[PDB]
């Protein structure tokens, strides 16, 4: 298979910072990397598409990058809402596989 | 309301109500094997086919298909858009508003009490009437077609045309596609109108069809998706083929949704729903679910039949086996590129690795423990690798230990390193020269021939004598010989010391007489073949020194001399014309040397001097002589049922087998001989005569009175 | 206005069978396939196979062939993951995921917890 | 042997009410009318 | 090691009954490596058999001596005869009647 | 193919008035009746 490591495994940060997540795969992936956010007790929600692209809903504060075996996302205004897990998908290739999780607590 | 991809209803008669909501059914119907009254006006449209089959109480096809309009036979059931096949209680085709059958043909068969077969004008319903198959139904002389309207010629006849017993057969007038009564369709319409020339108001859409509207050919973000409808790219995202273990989603190409990229295309990598073409043959990727492939038999290498790239790693353990040189080459001759590595432990049937020949590329995704990709172990007649100077090969990762391999030099691991490109990556261990090349002959001498002669089926070859490196040494010779039909033949082509694949060997022993030299003598070659022939000396050493010598020869390529050649194959004569005689043949058996020309022969045979006693007005009969649904049941009983788990004249052909003889009398035997030589049928002589006996055409009216 | 909605939490002894259903709503249910995601714990987010509402055909991930089995119902726009042989380790929340296609999965259902009890 | 029409009666004979399961052309045609087949061949191709 | 087993219907079998090393003859052959683990046993698990049916089995070492000495020595099992547990039978075969 | 008396016919028309050579039951029948034969190996069934 392939496997996804997201190398801040928690991230401390105060409201209004601007922090910078990451993702990483084994195999070389072009785009068909997909970003989830999932706050406590809940559903993961989508944020980006194919590494880039953004869904009509999420705010303009999220904005993911990267293409090959490194991918980027970043929230560049944290607020009060964005606490919470995040993930990669994999969707190159089967099957699909997801990160470890980075979880974004208040520091 | 879209049903499909495949309504298959049998058995329950009220399983039927599926159709409770479809106006259109995407894919096929069958309606099979069924033993009251159901209505189903809601549907229309079919895209590919209808069967019927052994529905027991339906009269008509009307009680429950009134509104059937269009069967597009999108895919056809054996070359038919439409099949009532042993339909009980069956008497009329019932489908009164059916209009446009667009592919394939029809076939009504054994339907004892259907009638108004005749009443329909299938011609104007469908195209390829002449390819239909109404056949076994209730004769209409003991039927009854009657009307309760229009009518026009049918075959040479013009008769009225009607449906059943109270609808008759709709027709459009001469002016348009029309609506109920007389009034012309859009031109992207087909069958019948809500409304007249409106796109959203049309039965069914000829061509393609989109968000209620019959376009031509599909809006520019839109994509063909089975044969009359246009979807959308993120639909085509979430179809799913057959469940199977390489089962993906479908492909977007040429404007076109399909299940699998067509033929000399192959899928693009990330961007998985279009497909790029590869210029060659496209390759067939492996993915077995077992992480290292275990190749312990014949039978186990199967599964790797046709692979191009194996998704795994190979450990080939073939202990015992047949013919296994020519097998696994049939299996994994055509593998170029393993991602894993490549273990061959205890193969002692293996003498070469050539089996795996188009192989070029060994990656390492996973190695042995110690980071191997090439990893050999315990082959006791592995006396090559694959490597030689011909084949590349590239071993990306890894490396490469070879241990307890004693027919195998060490010279040849060494050599496969530099194009394996891996030469200062092993340890000192990996190859080690104690167990590996104990008993191989690496450095051998030379044995020179010294004459040959050849006839059409013997051959005399002998070979300088050979004195051992040591006095003590017992010697003996070993011939190898096979009929190679070109030059590019290995001396290993088989398999353990068993492997009769190829090489036909005999050990003949050094002559007592020390002036005369050894040689051969074979017998029954076949005439002209090219047969490549070496000597191998057989030197038992007493003294035990691992400076193994040996001699060995080289390949000689020897033909035999030509013969007479075979007799021409299956001649097979007719007559177009009279005075004429066409005559086809096929080259012979064996040819015995190069194909030169043909000689024919024909001779004129006289008539049967017998015929001309007897009075013929006496005899009853007077002697002539000459010149020159099953299928379909079988088809529907295996798709059905599935079980739940006088001079000679001489001529000359230059190079054709065929020929025609002309200026022959009318109505006249002829014997043809036929006959095949070579290029030296000049000296040997031409073969023999396969011959054959035909008769001319009749001179037309010039056998009646030729006065008054 | 598309939701999922998924059956309430289940805890079960170990080697019974069981199955999850997810109807789903403001879409068309036929147009889109359907994701099916097993959440162990929460570092663990294991995609287990997809069922494509068309045509009613899956592919599923290796470690859940023997395990799972995902259906789908046309009519009342629903699909089921059945489990059997239920041991301590399938203990998780298994979400429903559709309305994207075989590469994303745009919305998520509320999730569904299996506990296996001794 | 069991073949054409003379097969389909046999067949809705063995089967009786319980119906055909339906859900690589070496049908039942090569098996129970190339081959002689017995009841029980004939009675897997039923429904459950 | 190297597991040899092959159905044998009664108890005179040789080891001999092949030609070469690729006499597929009779015996099955296959090649199980001892466990890492020192406290588990080397074993094999045969799958595919016919039910009620005697197996001749016994295992054969292979010694892959570095320092090559002539005193060749080698492990060789006794052939223990192995019969798998009875199953339901199969149907009768050609059921005619008059 | 030729067989029973239909062959005997081709044999007597093609050795004529050579005849027929005479001097483990797999004979003519099984060449030229069971399998399709050509007249040369008719031919060698007549005389000198
Ligand atoms: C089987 O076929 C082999 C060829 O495939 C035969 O080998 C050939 O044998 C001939 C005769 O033994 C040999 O000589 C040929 O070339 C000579 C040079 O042109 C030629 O001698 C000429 O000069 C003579 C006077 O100087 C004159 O009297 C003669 O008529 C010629 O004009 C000789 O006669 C013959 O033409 C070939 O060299 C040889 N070929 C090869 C490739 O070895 C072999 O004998 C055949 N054996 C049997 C048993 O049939
Ligand atoms: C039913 O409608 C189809 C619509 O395609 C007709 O198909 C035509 O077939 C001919 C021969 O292949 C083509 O040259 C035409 O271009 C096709 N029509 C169109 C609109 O493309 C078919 O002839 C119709 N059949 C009847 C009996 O009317
Ligand atoms: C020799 O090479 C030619 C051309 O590649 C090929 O047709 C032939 O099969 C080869 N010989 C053998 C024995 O495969
Ligand atoms: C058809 O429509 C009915 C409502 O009349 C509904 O109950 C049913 O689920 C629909 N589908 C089928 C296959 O009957
Ligand atoms: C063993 O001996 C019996 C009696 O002689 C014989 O029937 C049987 O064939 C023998 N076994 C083998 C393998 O030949």
């Amino acid at each position: 298979d392939i496997v996804l490591t997201q190398s801040p495994a928690t991230l401390s940060v105060t409201p209004g910072d601007s922090v910078s997540l990451s993702c990483r795969a084994s195999q070389t992936i072009s785009n068909n990397l997909h970003w989830y956010q999932q706050k406590s007790h809940e559903s993961p929600r989508l944020l980006i598409k194919y590494a880039s692209q953004s869904i009509s809903g999420i705010p303009s504060r999220f904005s993911g990058s990267g293409s090959g075996t490194d991918f980027t996302l970043s929230i560049n205004s944290v607020e009060t809402e964005d606490f919470g897990m995040y993930f990669c998908q994999q969707s190159n290739s089967w099957p699909r596989t997801f990160g470890a999780g980075t979880k974004l607590e208040l520091k | 309301e879209i049903c499909g991809p495949g309504i298959d209803i049998r058995n329950d008669y009220q399983q039927l109500k599926r159709l409770e909501n479809c106006t259109v059914i995407e894919g096929y119907l069958h309606i099979l094997l069924i033993s009251r009254s159901y209505r189903f006006p809601k549907l229309t449209v079919i895209t590919e086919y209808l069967l019927l089959f052994r529905v027991a109480g339906l009269e008509s096809l009307g009680d429950l298909f009134p509104n059937l309009t269009v069967i597009r036979g999108w895919k056809l059931f054996y070359n038919y858009a439409l099949v009532i096949f042993e339909m009980t209680n069956l008497k009329d085709i019932g489908l009164y508003n059916l209009r446009n059958i667009t592919r394939g043909a029809i076939r009504i068969e054994k339907n004892a009490d259907l009638c108004y077969l005749s009443t329909v004008d299938w011609s104007l319903i469908l195209d390829a009437v002449s390819n239909n198959y109404i056949v076994g139904n209730k004769p209409p002389k003991e039927c009854g077609d009657l009307c309760p309207c229009e009518k026009t010629t049918i075959n040479n006849e013009y008769n009225y045309r009607c449906w059943t017993t109270n609808r008759c057969q709709k027709m459009c007038p001469s002016t348009c596609a029309c609506t109920e009564n007389n009034e012309c369709c859009h031109p992207e319409c087909l069958g019948s109108c809500s409304a007249p020339d409106n796109d959203t108001a049309c039965v069914a859409c000829r061509h393609y069809y989109y968000a209620g509207v019959c376009v031509p050919a599909c809006p520019p973000n839109t994509y063909r998706f089975e044969g009359w409808r246009c979807v959308d790219r993120d639909f085509c995202a979430n179809i799913l083929s057959a469940e199977s273990s390489d089962s993906e989603g479908f492909v977007i190409h040429d404007g076109e949704c399909m299940q699998e990229c067509p033929s000399g295309f192959i899928r693009n990598g990330s961007q998985s729903m279009y497909c790029i073409p590869c210029e060659g043959p496209c390759p067939k990727v492996c993915e077995e679910e077992k992480k290292t492939k275990t190749i312990d038999s014949v039978t186990s290498a199967q599964m790797l039949q046709g692979c191009t790239i194996f998704k795994g790693n190979l450990l080939i353990n073939i202990r015992r086996g047949n013919n296994i040189a020519s097998e696994l080459e049939n299996f994994m001759g055509l593998i170029e590129v393993v991602t894993g590595y490549v273990k061959i432990r205890h193969s002692h049937a293996l003498v070469s690795l050539s089996f795996l020949k188009n192989l070029r590329l060994i990656l390492g995704e996973e190695q042995l423990e110690g980071n191997y990709s090439f990893y050999v172990l315990d082959n006791q007649n592995l006396q090559q690798l694959w490597d030689w100077d011909h084949r590349n090969l590239t071993i990306k990762a890894g490396k490469m230990y070879f241990a307890f391999n004693p027919k195998l030099c060490v010279s040849e691991i060494y050599r496969m390193e530099e194009v394996t490109g891996t030469k200062g990556r092993q340890s000192k261990g990996d190859i080690n020269t104690r167990n590996n090349g104990e008993r191989a002959s690496c450095e051998s001498d030379v044995l020179h021939f010294t004459s040959t002669t050849t006839s059409k089926n013997r051959i005399i070859i002998t070979w300088h004598r050979y004195r051992p490196p040591d006095y003590r040494d017992l010697i003996s010779f070993t011939v190898y010989y096979k009929e190679a039909p070109f030059k590019n033949v290995t001396e290993y082509d088989g398999q353990d010391a068993c492997g009769s694949n190829s090489w036909n060997m005999v050990d003949v022993d050094l002559p007592p007489n020390k002036d005369v030299e050894p040689g051969i003598l074979l017998h029954g070659l076949k005439p002209w073949t090219q047969y490549a022939v070496y000597v191998k000396a057989v030197t038992l050493t007493m003294v035990e020194n691992d400076h193994i010598r040996g001699a060995k020869s080289e390949i000689l390529y020897i033909r035999t001399n030509a013969s007479v050649p075979s007799i021409p194959l299956d001649v097979l004569s007719a007559s177009n014309s009279s005075s004429q005689l066409i005559v086809k043949w096929n080259p012979p058996s064996l040819p015995n040397g190069n194909l030169s020309y043909y000689i024919v022969r024909w001779q004129r045979q006289p008539q049967d001097g017998y015929l001309y006693r007897h009075n013929y007005c006496s005899k009853d009969k007077i002697p002539i002589r000459k010149y020159a649904r099953k299928v379909f049941e079988n088809f529907l009983h295996n798709s059905i049922f599935v079980p739940r788990p006088y001079p000679f004249f001489e001529s000359r052909v230059d190079n054709k087998e065929r020929t025609v003889i002309s200026n022959l009398r009318p109505f006249t035997l002829y014997r043809i001989d036929i006959h095949s030589c070579n290029h030296e049928a000049e000296k040997l002589g031409c073969s023999a005569s396969n011959f054959v006996f035909a008769r001319t055409m009749p001179a037309e009216g010039a056998d009646d009175i030729p006065g008054p | 206005q598309v939701q999922l909605q998924q059956s309430g939490p289940d805890v079960v002894r170990p080697g019974v069978s069981v199955k999850i259903s997810c109807k789903g709503s403001g879409y068309t249910f036929t147009d889109y396939a359907i994701h099916w995601v097993k959440q162990s714990h929460a570092k663990s987010l294991e995609w287990i196979g997809v069922i494509s509402t068309y045509n009613g055909n899956t592919k599923y991930n290796q470690k859940f062939k023997g395990k799972a089995a995902i259906t789908v119902d046309k009519s009342s726009s629903t699909a089921y993951l059945e489990l059997a042989r239920l041991t301590s380790e399938d203990s998780a929340i298994y979400y429903c995921a559709s309305y994207g296609d075989l590469y994303v999965m745009d919305y998520w259902g509320q999730g569904t917890s299996v506990t296996v009890s001794s | 042997t069991l073949c054409g029409a003379e097969l389909v009666d046999a067949l809705q004979f063995v089967c009786g009410d319980r119906g055909f399961y339906f859900n690589p052309q070496t049908g039942i045609v090569d098996e129970c009318c190339f081959r002689s087949c017995d009841l029980r061949r004939l009675e897997m191709y039923c429904a459950p």
